[PDB]
């Protein structure tokens, strides 16, 4: 069956973009990882790095 | 080749010959190339010949 999808109908007819992330391990190590920022690096100082 | 845990890992060098005869002697410490992630058992190879 299929939607009318008008401009006019209330919010409980208006369509909707959903988009779903799922999430997988065990399967390959560590392919799919997050952002890892960094910093800007100094010389000559006693720093932790 | 190796088939570590979740690695493949590949070495490569290229050395001349000059004769024509068995392995040359003398040592050549293969580089590593590319880490290849991958979980995949590996028990069988073979070659691709043109
Ligand atoms: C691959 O090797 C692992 C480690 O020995 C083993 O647990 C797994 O069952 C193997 N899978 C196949 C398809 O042979």
């Amino acid at each position: 069956q299929s939607y009318g999808f008008r401009p006019t109908y209330g919010v409980g007819h208006q369509p909707y973009r959903v988009v779903v992330l799922s999430f997988e391990l065990l399967h390959a190590p560590a392919t799919v990882c997050g952002p890892k920022k960094s910093t800007n690096l100094v010389k000559n100082k006693c720093v932790n790095f | 080749f190796k088939n570590i845990d979740g690695y493949f890992k590949i070495y490569s060098k290229h050395t001349p010959i000059n004769l024509e005869r068995d392995l040359p002697q003398g040592f050549s410490a293969l580089e590593p190339l590319v880490d290849l992630p991958i979980g995949i058992n590996i028990t069988r190879f073979q070659t691709l010949l043109a």
